[PDB]
Protein backbone atom coordinates (compact mmCIF):
# COMPACT_ATOMS: atom_id res chain seq x y z
CA UNK A 1 0.00 0.00 0.00
CA UNK A 2 1.39 2.97 -1.23
CA UNK A 3 2.15 6.37 0.54
CA UNK A 4 2.00 9.52 -1.10
CA UNK A 5 3.33 12.86 0.16
CA UNK A 6 2.87 16.17 -1.56
CA UNK A 7 5.64 18.31 -1.04
CA UNK A 8 5.45 21.71 -1.69
CA UNK A 9 6.13 25.80 -0.69
CA UNK A 10 6.90 29.39 -1.76
CA UNK A 11 3.56 30.21 -2.35
CA UNK A 12 4.31 33.86 -1.63
CA UNK A 13 0.52 34.58 -1.74
CA UNK A 14 -0.56 37.34 -1.59
CA UNK A 15 2.13 40.08 -2.03
CA UNK A 16 3.93 38.09 -5.00
CA UNK A 17 1.48 35.92 -6.56
CA UNK A 18 -2.71 36.22 -5.93
CA UNK A 19 -3.51 32.30 -6.00
CA UNK A 20 -1.96 29.08 -6.37
CA UNK A 21 -2.66 28.40 -10.46
CA UNK A 22 -5.99 26.46 -10.74
CA UNK A 23 -4.98 24.03 -12.59
CA UNK A 24 -2.27 22.63 -9.29
CA UNK A 25 -5.30 23.12 -7.05
CA UNK A 26 -7.39 20.86 -9.84
CA UNK A 27 -4.77 17.93 -9.39
CA UNK A 28 -4.84 18.28 -5.66
CA UNK A 29 -8.35 16.39 -4.83
CA UNK A 30 -8.85 16.46 -0.73
CA UNK A 31 -8.25 12.76 0.56
CA UNK A 32 -6.60 11.34 -2.16
CA UNK A 33 -3.07 12.41 -0.28
CA UNK A 34 -1.97 11.07 3.07
CA UNK A 35 0.70 13.42 4.15
CA UNK A 36 1.70 16.89 3.14
CA UNK A 37 5.28 18.52 4.03
CA UNK A 38 5.57 21.97 3.32
CA UNK A 39 8.40 24.49 2.97
CA UNK A 40 7.09 27.44 4.04
CA UNK A 41 6.73 31.34 2.68
CA UNK A 42 2.50 31.15 2.48
CA UNK A 43 2.64 33.34 3.96
CA UNK A 44 -0.45 34.05 5.10
CA UNK A 45 -3.10 31.50 7.67
CA UNK A 46 -5.38 31.72 4.56
CA UNK A 47 -3.23 29.47 2.72
CA UNK A 48 -2.38 27.34 6.23
CA UNK A 49 -6.00 26.61 6.89
CA UNK A 50 -6.48 25.56 2.84
CA UNK A 51 -3.59 23.26 3.46
CA UNK A 52 -5.51 21.50 6.72
CA UNK A 53 -8.56 20.92 4.18
CA UNK A 54 -6.48 18.75 1.91
CA UNK A 55 -5.29 15.79 4.05
CA UNK A 56 -5.16 15.25 7.97
CA UNK A 57 -1.17 15.46 7.77
CA UNK A 58 0.03 18.64 7.04
CA UNK A 59 4.06 20.16 8.45
CA UNK A 60 4.79 23.38 8.05
CA UNK A 61 8.27 24.57 8.47
CA UNK A 62 9.16 28.22 9.19
CA UNK A 63 10.01 30.78 6.32
CA UNK A 64 11.46 33.97 6.18
CA UNK A 65 8.28 35.32 5.32
CA UNK A 66 6.02 33.33 7.13
CA UNK A 67 3.74 35.55 9.58
CA UNK A 68 2.89 33.12 12.06
CA UNK A 69 6.65 32.46 13.70
CA UNK A 70 4.71 29.63 15.84
CA UNK A 71 5.71 27.29 12.94
CA UNK A 72 8.78 24.98 13.73
CA UNK A 73 11.81 26.33 12.08
CA UNK A 74 12.61 22.25 10.96
CA UNK A 75 10.98 18.86 11.73
CA UNK A 76 11.67 15.55 10.90
CA UNK A 77 8.89 12.86 10.06
CA UNK A 78 9.17 9.40 8.80
CA UNK A 79 7.03 7.92 6.07
CA UNK A 80 6.73 3.99 5.65
CA UNK A 81 10.32 3.12 5.94
CA UNK A 82 11.68 7.12 5.28
CA UNK A 83 12.95 8.95 7.27
CA UNK A 84 12.10 12.69 6.11
CA UNK A 85 13.81 16.26 7.08
CA UNK A 86 11.87 19.52 6.75
CA UNK A 87 13.45 23.15 5.82
CA UNK A 88 12.34 26.04 4.29
CA UNK A 89 15.97 26.68 3.05
CA UNK A 90 17.33 29.90 4.07
CA UNK A 91 19.76 28.88 6.35
CA UNK A 92 21.56 27.69 3.67
CA UNK A 93 24.35 29.95 2.46
CA UNK A 94 25.14 30.11 -0.29
CA UNK A 95 21.53 28.89 -1.39
CA UNK A 96 20.86 25.59 -1.99
CA UNK A 97 24.30 25.13 -1.17
CA UNK A 98 25.40 21.25 -1.78
CA UNK A 99 27.95 20.93 1.40
CA UNK A 100 25.93 22.74 3.55
CA UNK A 101 22.87 20.76 2.62
CA UNK A 102 24.30 17.71 3.39
CA UNK A 103 25.03 19.04 6.50
CA UNK A 104 21.26 19.39 7.91
CA UNK A 105 20.83 16.18 6.27
CA UNK A 106 23.32 14.64 8.38
CA UNK A 107 22.50 16.26 11.42
CA UNK A 108 18.90 15.44 10.87
CA UNK A 109 19.62 11.74 9.92
CA UNK A 110 17.37 11.58 7.35
CA UNK A 111 16.79 9.38 4.22
CA UNK A 112 15.25 12.58 2.08
CA UNK A 113 15.87 16.28 2.89
CA UNK A 114 13.39 18.76 1.73
CA UNK A 115 14.33 22.48 1.34
CA UNK A 116 12.99 25.09 -0.99
CA UNK A 117 13.72 29.28 -1.30
CA UNK A 118 15.76 29.25 -4.15
CA UNK A 119 12.08 28.69 -6.27
CA UNK A 120 13.96 26.14 -8.29
CA UNK A 121 13.52 22.60 -8.35
CA UNK A 122 15.33 19.87 -7.24
CA UNK A 123 15.38 16.26 -6.72
CA UNK A 124 17.92 14.03 -6.78
CA UNK A 125 20.56 11.88 -5.11
CA UNK A 126 24.04 12.91 -3.03
CA UNK A 127 26.31 9.87 -1.88
CA UNK A 128 23.41 7.81 -1.46
CA UNK A 129 20.91 10.64 -0.05
CA UNK A 130 18.30 12.23 -2.01
CA UNK A 131 17.85 15.74 -2.14
CA UNK A 132 14.28 17.21 -2.94
CA UNK A 133 13.41 21.19 -3.56
CA UNK A 134 9.94 21.33 -4.81
CA UNK A 135 10.32 24.75 -6.44
CA UNK A 136 7.66 27.62 -6.15
CA UNK A 137 4.39 26.22 -6.46
CA UNK A 138 2.98 29.36 -7.54
CA UNK A 139 5.64 30.62 -9.83
CA UNK A 140 6.74 33.17 -7.51
CA UNK A 141 10.01 35.38 -8.09
CA UNK A 142 13.37 34.62 -6.38
CA UNK A 143 15.25 38.03 -5.58
CA UNK A 144 16.87 37.42 -8.89
CA UNK A 145 14.59 35.57 -11.20
CA UNK A 146 10.95 37.11 -12.59
CA UNK A 147 9.85 33.93 -14.69
CA UNK A 148 9.87 31.01 -12.07
CA UNK A 149 8.47 28.17 -13.74
CA UNK A 150 5.84 27.09 -10.45
CA UNK A 151 5.96 23.49 -9.33
CA UNK A 152 4.99 20.87 -6.82
CA UNK A 153 6.71 17.84 -6.01
CA UNK A 154 4.15 14.36 -5.06
CA UNK A 155 6.14 11.32 -3.07
CA UNK A 156 5.29 7.85 -4.01
CA UNK A 157 6.42 5.73 -0.92
CA UNK A 158 6.24 1.99 -1.86
CA UNK A 159 8.49 -0.07 0.80
CA UNK A 160 12.36 1.03 0.19
CA UNK A 161 11.88 3.18 -2.56
CA UNK A 162 10.50 6.56 -3.26
CA UNK A 163 9.14 7.65 -6.50
CA UNK A 164 9.58 11.12 -6.90
CA UNK A 165 6.93 13.06 -9.00
CA UNK A 166 7.85 16.49 -10.05
CA UNK A 167 4.71 18.69 -11.86
CA UNK A 168 6.04 21.88 -13.51
CA UNK A 169 3.73 24.71 -15.11
CA UNK A 170 5.49 25.20 -18.28
CA UNK A 171 3.17 27.21 -20.40
CA UNK A 172 -0.20 26.52 -19.45
CA UNK A 173 -0.33 22.82 -19.27
CA UNK A 174 0.63 20.76 -16.25
CA UNK A 175 3.87 18.91 -16.97
CA UNK A 176 6.04 16.19 -15.16
CA UNK A 177 9.24 13.92 -14.50
CA UNK A 178 9.97 11.02 -12.55
CA UNK A 179 12.79 10.07 -10.30
CA UNK A 180 13.05 6.98 -8.46
CA UNK A 181 14.98 6.39 -5.34
CA UNK A 182 16.08 3.48 -3.40
CA UNK A 183 17.09 3.32 0.36
CA UNK A 184 20.82 2.12 -0.02
CA UNK B 1 4.18 10.81 -21.18
CA UNK B 2 3.84 9.24 -17.83
CA UNK B 3 1.87 8.04 -15.28
CA UNK B 4 1.64 9.59 -12.02
CA UNK B 5 -1.47 9.36 -8.91
CA UNK B 6 -2.63 12.36 -10.19
CA UNK B 7 -3.20 11.61 -13.85
CA UNK B 8 -1.18 11.12 -16.96
CA UNK B 9 0.75 14.22 -18.13
CA UNK B 10 3.77 14.64 -20.70
CA UNK B 11 6.81 14.35 -20.19
CA UNK B 12 8.41 17.92 -19.54
CA UNK B 13 12.03 16.27 -20.71
CA UNK B 14 10.40 15.56 -24.16
CA UNK C 1 27.77 28.96 5.76
CA UNK C 2 24.77 27.94 8.07
CA UNK C 3 22.10 30.36 9.16
CA UNK C 4 21.05 29.29 12.69
CA UNK C 5 19.29 31.77 15.77
CA UNK C 6 22.56 31.55 17.42
CA UNK C 7 25.17 32.34 14.76
CA UNK C 8 26.06 32.07 11.49
CA UNK C 9 29.42 29.34 11.35
CA UNK C 10 31.55 27.43 8.31
CA UNK C 11 30.83 24.16 7.39
CA UNK C 12 34.23 23.64 6.63
CA UNK C 13 37.31 25.59 6.20
CA UNK C 14 36.14 28.42 3.42
CA UNK D 1 31.58 25.22 20.23
CA UNK D 2 28.18 25.58 19.92
CA UNK D 3 25.18 23.47 19.83
CA UNK D 4 22.52 24.57 17.59
CA UNK D 5 19.26 22.41 16.36
CA UNK D 6 20.92 22.61 12.60
CA UNK D 7 24.74 21.11 14.00
CA UNK D 8 27.41 21.73 16.11
CA UNK D 9 30.47 24.71 15.20
CA UNK D 10 33.80 25.53 16.35
CA UNK D 11 32.81 29.56 17.79
CA UNK D 12 34.53 30.29 14.68
CA UNK D 13 38.20 30.40 16.27
CA UNK D 14 39.73 28.21 18.90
Amino acid sequence: DRMLVLVLGDLHIPHRCNSLPAKFKKLLVPGKIQHILCTGNLCTKESYDYLKTLAGDVHIVRGDFDENLNYPEQKVVTVGQFKIGLIHGHQVIPWGDMASLALLQRQFDVDILISGHTHKFEAFEHENKFYINPGSATGAYNALETNIIPSFVLMDIQASTVVTYVYQLIGDDVKVERIEYKKP
Amino acid sequence: YIKTPLGTFPNRHG
